């Protein structure tokens, strides 16, 4: 009662007080930081992109002093290839950065991150967060096209009747024939994200190569323009 | 009681009252929802909540002139009554210029959008927003008013042309700061769209949104603004009320576009039901 | 060939042992059950509201007295609360951001925290110097850790998604014994009250039981449809129901070694992420991805009640030592209090 | 497919053990479980609503 | 418990015309998604085809479209994979897997090397 | 008809419109003799200087209409030309600052060179809706024939000079909004732009905040004598009317020293000129 419980509840009140004060701060740190995703089907080039932009546990953890916002990224390792589980963990992601490596043509590895990506993408509670696509590892993408030992008719059957796109920006010193494969990987994503309606998720793809060191700009524009667009949603509008 | 007769309302004076009672009604479940639900504290809902305190207690404002014209009249208490509701009419375009702002400002800095510097931003922005709202209603109280009888007394017997005309050039301030931020707005919406319509391969929505929104403030709170600049003291008595309806429906329409719209208090409008 | 004899052998024991099931069915638990009175409507009103967490709530548990209980989110943070006056007694910072499962030690001094960290974390809460310290982690599993139990003070069982359990000494620190049986991940695993044995469930559409000494599989329990999200026991130790994504939870009991009910709706499509039983065993609750727990009588399997309150899946459920009330923590970072 | 041969014989092993258990027939199993159910029914604060009197969490 | 039992496949001549059967028990095969998927000698698990719960959405893989045709029967609970025109380069162990979960547009985990819900799988061989 | 001559403050409001005149002209032909000088901004500033040699050369003939032989026709269109090039200049300054604001926004990411065109599509909007508007109602709405309303200017009428200060205060509004969004987008990125100098006056917070200053330049100036328009009547006095639009004549005055005059470039051909 009053005669002997009163002390200890107002000191478990200070206790509850002091908490609090400690949750506020770590409140401002956890919703101040974003956090994304890197995932990879294989082969693609993630440990690259890692070391580019770097300047046993099962998960390691990287850190970013982008423009004065700071980014945990979160990749996974010594975990089994079913991963149907432990992917409803990342639901609160900013984005899922998607490595693919578009020489891939498992002799079709690159129909396993297609079909990756649609689980990703109808998943029931993947359906909020966006994806950063990365086509790496471009490198030498013009040179097999350029050499004609591969071809990607055999492993994409739709890719002869498909066109350049009239809207696209292709590089200097780059071959016609690559420019044209460049996008139809590109647009096979694309086909995917755009088939589903109810506009909560969006795809980012984005080309890239090893010898590039921007990738820092094109993960800071597309976590702006994607946080942007959520808002836009909750303001009808978009 | 030997005399002393309260005039009987008019036609526009009974729509006036069912205006401003149906408004309370509204905005009531509105603020309700706003308190009581804990999850509804974000810095957003907040300024979404002064809106709506501002139009509720504009709303109770309009009934009470009401009751302070029919079997009260007391004449103090119509003057007290008539600052107030000037008072909270400045407070909802103060609230409505603070909301564009401040998604304007969650628009352009969104990665730093969530911070304690948008929690002091937003506390100053209510201070600021009530305080200017308590001096543009302070002044018809404390010493503004037409009962000198020295000033001119415009349009709304009694308050000043004085204190009018600064309201309606305060008005028009706010009015080109929002013109202007909502073209910040569409040029961010635009350029989404036409990103999204490439990578389909649309505008519609935005564009009706933004078009609605402004066409609703502008064709609502304009007339009562030209007609003070334009009108006199001897001006006819229907254009008082004329353009001042609008304004009640001004009032009325914030909080469907700005609070019901929101999926969040949709769901939990429907749960109550 | 040898390979082709195997799998023949396999099949014929596995055809002996569906005769052997069915020899026991002589009669259904519906017509048995039919007799008793049903319990009706139970409305379940929620007191108290835990707010506090960030990120969603992914485990949480009970303490042995049913009145401090634990919360794990994702957000890192290890929030140990008072349910009766809704205060916080512990917020442990996590070293890992993404945690999994948090259990309550049988004594009330230690706690233990996993996820896809891959290290069982052991908290102590009765250190002398007063601050929270991590006491030991352990680091033997290879996939992430899906849940934990503690026996006692010393022994802790541990599922992760390398397709093994494991049991460790605290002290020691070292794997004591392991179980490996499994084609998939071990999604969640149950004590028995006895602590003897324990029943885990799997991916693979299968529970298996497992004594604690011995370190073998007794029976297998086989007939979901999908992966097994959760499972615990009957009160009296002898039955465990179990609730799979097929939208569907199962009763088996362990001496017949077949499932008894079948409790389903055909208007429920969502499924199931956790399950629990009242003292008397008589009420069972189960949590939906739908954003509810639907509430399922005794054994007649009707819908008794539905608890509507959180407005997205509800990740853990859990009922007292001594049944007064029973917490639902979802992932809008609410955790509540229902009786 | 040399560990498969191993595994296949571990699954037999472990399938001719698990074959040879005693079962009892499941109408025994239904009476001791209703027995269960029926024997506690008062000590069911879930069951049977208690008054706020004794409840703590009113 | 949940089975797949596959029929069918052995070595046959190219350009030939193959029907693959898979019978299902123990779980609605209305409800759930079925996949075909196959094993090259020296290789990992690769997706082939799909089919969905009421058989509408049908994908293959590049290799094997416009030669294959997956179909089901709901009364027989039996998935046919009919082959056209064979290939040296298509021999592999197929397997008829099924989706960890109904009423889901999203089908996970259907290559992975250690998956509960495949058959054993049958043996298909082209060559002369 | 004898007219009296114009009592003091006309007189110097002629002088202050002369000197302003001067001061446009000479802008104005530093601007053109220069082919060099033909920057995007420099075409702004030029319309800015247009407009204002325009307002000065008719202040100072309306002064010579009023001061010499004349009737109230031209005195009427000239005065309607006068408002009207007034309201050019305010029309053209907060285009110049929409340039410097679009600038920077979209020199922040990338560059297009697009936005000239655009500036055409800009000016003739100002140069037809100022100048139009500053014609239209002169020459329909005007109250020297009237018997309606006048105002506080003898040849407007009220509902027009009510509608121009409702059009300024909507200007001053949105300048109000364009710089603070400037001031925001400098402190934002102060360290970028500092570095990204190389590839308009954006520089550090003291720098930048003469801007500002710039601002009250214009508000200290346009301020008083709108809102005046506003209050009063027939009735009221000419000595305010002479004593607020003073203000605008300086403001006239002062916008090429604070815009033309500044840039570099200028400077330097200043410098050259001076040196000889």
């Amino acid at each position: 009662k009053t005669e002997d419980q009163r002390n200890e509840e107002k000191a478990q009140r200070e206790a509850n007080k002091k908490i609090e004060k400690q949750l506020q701060k770590d409140k401002q740190v956890y919703r101040a930081t974003h956090r994304l995703l890197l995932l990879g089907a294989g082969e693609s080039g993630k440990n690259t992109i890692v070391k580019q932009m770097r300047i046993t546990s099962g998960i390691f953890e990287t850190k970013f002093q982008v423009d004065k916002v700071n980014f945990h990224m979160f990749d996974v390792g010594a975990q089994r290839d079913e991963r149907r589980k432990w992917i409803q963990c990342f639901n609160d992601v900013t984005a899922i950065i998607f490595v693919v490596a578009s020489s891939s043509y498992q002799t079709n590895r690159l129909q396993a991150a297609l079909k990756l990506f649609d689980s990703i993408w109808n998943n029931k509670w993947l359906r909020d967060t966006s994806v950063i696509l990365f086509l790496n590892k471009q490198d030498l993408l013009a040179e097999k096209v350029l050499a004609g030992k591969s071809k990607i008719e055999d492993y994409f059957p739709e890719f002869a009747r498909y066109t350049t796109p009239e809207d696209a920006t292709p590089e200097p010193g780059e071959d016609p024939r690559v420019t044209r494969a460049k996008y139809f990987i590109r647009d096979e994503f694309l086909r995917i994200s755009t088939a589903s309606g109810d506009g909560r998720h969006y795809c980012y793809p984005h080309f890239t190569c090893a010898v590039d060191t921007e990738n820092i700009r094109r993960v800071f524009n597309d976590c702006r323009d994607i946080i942007q667009r959520m808002h836009l949603r909750q303001y009808e509008l978009l | 009681g030997p005399a002393a007769p309260l005039p009987s309302p008019k036609a526009w004076d009974v729509v006036l009252c069912i205006s401003g009672t149906l408004v309370s009604c509204e905005n009531a479940l509105v603020v309700a929802i706003i308190v009581g639900t804990p999850a509804f504290r974000a810095p957003m809902f907040l300024l979404v909540g002064s809106l709506a305190v501002a139009d509720l207690l504009a709303g109770l404002g309009l009934v009470l002139h009401f009751a302070a014209v029919f079997c009260i009249g007391s004449a103090e208490m119509s003057l007290v009554l008539v600052g107030v509701l000037a008072m909270a009419f400045t407070a909802s375009i103060g609230s409505l210029l603070a909301i564009t702002v401040d998604r304007y400002l969650s628009l352009y800095n969104a990665l730093t959008y969530y911070s304690e510097t948008t929690v002091t931003r937003t506390y100053v922005m209510l201070a600021l927003v009530w305080g200017g709202a308590l001096g543009l209603g302070l002044l018809p109280v404390l010493a503004w008013n037409c009962l000198d009888g020295l000033t001119t007394c415009g349009v709304v017997y009694p308050l000043s042309k004085n204190h009018l005309v600064v309201l309606a050039i305060a008005f028009f301030m706010v009015f080109g700061i929002m013109l202007q931020l909502y073209a910040q707005i569409c040029r961010i919406v635009c350029r989404h769209a036409q990103q999204i319509a490439l990578q389909r391969h649309a505008t519609r929505k935005g564009i009706a949104t933004l078009a609605v929104v402004l066409g609703a403030f502008a064709a609502c709170w304009l007339p009562f603004t030209v007609y003070c600049l334009l009108g006199d003291a001897h001006s006819p008595p229907l254009y008082t009320y004329l353009t001042l309806l609008p304004a009640t429906y001004n009032s009325m329409i914030n909080p469907i576009i700005y609070a019901f719209r929101n999926q969040d208090v949709q769901k939990v409008l429907w749960a109550v039901c | 060939s040898e390979l082709d004899q195997l799998r023949q052998e396999a099949e014929q024991l596995k055809n002996q042992i569906r005769d052997a099931r069915k020899a026991c069915a002589d009669a259904t638990l519906s017509q048995i059950t039919n007799n008793i009175d049903p319990v009706g409507r139970i409305q379940m009103r929620t007191r108290r509201t835990l707010r506090g967490h960030l990120a969603k709530i992914y485990a949480m548990h009970w303490g042995t007295d049913s009145r401090l209980l634990v919360s794990a989110s994702q957000d890192g943070k290890l929030i140990i609360w008072d349910s009766y006056t809704t205060n916080k007694v512990h917020a442990i910072p996590l070293r890992s951001s993404w945690v999994m499962t948090c259990a309550y030690a049988p004594s009330g001094n230690y706690v233990a925290c996993g996820g896809l960290d891959n290290i069982c974390s052991i908290y102590n809460l009765k250190t002398r110097e007063g601050n929270v310290r991590v006491s030991r982690e352990l680091a033997g599993h290879t996939g992430y850790l899906s849940c934990c139990r503690f026996l006692d003070d010393n022994q802790i069982v541990t599922s992760s998604g390398d397709t093994t359990c494991a049991l460790w000494d605290i002290e020691t620190g070292q794997q004591t014994t392991t179980f490996t049986g499994h084609t998939g991940d071990v999604m969640s695993l149950s004590l028995a009250p006895d602590t003897r044995l324990f029943v885990s469930g799997a991916c693979d559409a299968s529970a298996k039981l497992w004594d604690v000494r011995e370190g073998m599989c007794r029976q297998t329990f086989t007939g979901h449809e999908s992966d097994i999200n959760a499972i615990c026991f009957f009160p009296n130790g002898n039955a465990f129901a179990t609730g799979s994504d097929d939208a569907t939870c199962r009763l088996f009991d362990l001496r017949a070694d077949q499932e008894l009910m079948t409790y389903s709706h055909d208007n429920i499509i969502c499924g199931i992420t956790s399950v629990s039983f009242s003292k008397s065993g008589r009420l069972l609750l189960a949590g939906y991805d739908d954003f509810n727990c639907n509430v399922w009588d005794a054994l007649k399997a009707d819908r008794a009640g539905v608890l509507a309150g959180h407005d997205n899946r509800v990740s853990c459920l859990g009922v007292t030592d001594d049944g007064m009330a029973v917490a639902t923590g979802s992932w809008d970072s609410f955790l509540k209090i229902w009786n | 497919n040399t560990a498969s041969i191993a595994q296949a014989r571990k699954l037999v092993e472990q399938l001719k053990m698990e074959a040879n258990i005693d079962r009892i027939k499941v109408s025994k199993a239904a009476a001791d479980l209703m027995a269960y159910c029926e024997a506690h029914a008062k000590e069911d604060p879930l069951l049977t609503p208690v008054p706020a009197s004794e409840n703590p969490f009113r | 418990q949940v089975q797949l039992q596959e029929s069918g496949g052995g070595l046959v001549q190219p350009g030939g015309s193959l029907r693959l059967s898979c019978a299902a028990s123990g779980f609605t095969f209305s409800n759930y998604k079925m996949n075909w998927v196959r094993q090259a000698p020296g290789k990992g698990l690769e997706w082939v085809s799909d089919i969905s719960q009421s058989g509408a959405s049908i994908s293959y893989t590049g290799s094997v479209k416009g030669r294959f045709t997956i179909s089901r029967d709901n009364a027989k609970n039996t998935l046919y994979l009919q082959m056209n025109s064979l290939k040296p380069e298509d021999t592999a162990v197929y397997y008829c897997a099924r989706c960890p979960a109904p009423f889901t547009r999203d089908c996970f985990d259907v290559t992975s090397t250690t998956y509960a819900y495949r058959g054993q799988g049958t043996q298909v061989t082209v060559s002369s």
